[PDB]
């Protein structure tokens, strides 16, 4: 059975940040981690959805 | 002078002997991969070889 790489239409503003700097802050919350213009750091919550690669 | 010494003198432990090895501990951040830390010890042996 022959498995079938379905494309589908192109997510046109894919926020992509690497999973290297993504973590669960609280209990399934992800919190990247993004520095200001201030150079200091803000931990902005995200929601983490498919993980691509 | 004796209990004024003594009292400065601080109540340690054994030496830190040169036993001819030292350990290095790494600690990546919470669930970094097997990759990352093999790419941190190409490093620290980097770093302690050249």
């Amino acid at each position: 059975f022959v498995r079938a790489r379905l494309e589908e239409g192109l997510n046109p503003n894919a926020i992509l940040v690497p999973q290297q700097g993504v973590t669960r802050t609280p209990r399934g919350d992800a919190t990247v981690l993004v520095v200001g213009a201030d150079d200091k750091v803000e931990t902005r919550p995200i929601v983490a959805s498919q993980a691509i690669g | 002078g004796m209990a004024y010494l003594f009292v400065r003198l601080p109540s340690s432990f054994l030496p830190d002997e040169d036993q001819g090895v030292f350990m290095t501990m790494v600690q990546l951040p919470a669930g970094a991969t097997q990759e990352r830390t093999q790419k941190v010890l190409n490093e620290v042996t980097h770093y302690y070889l050249t």
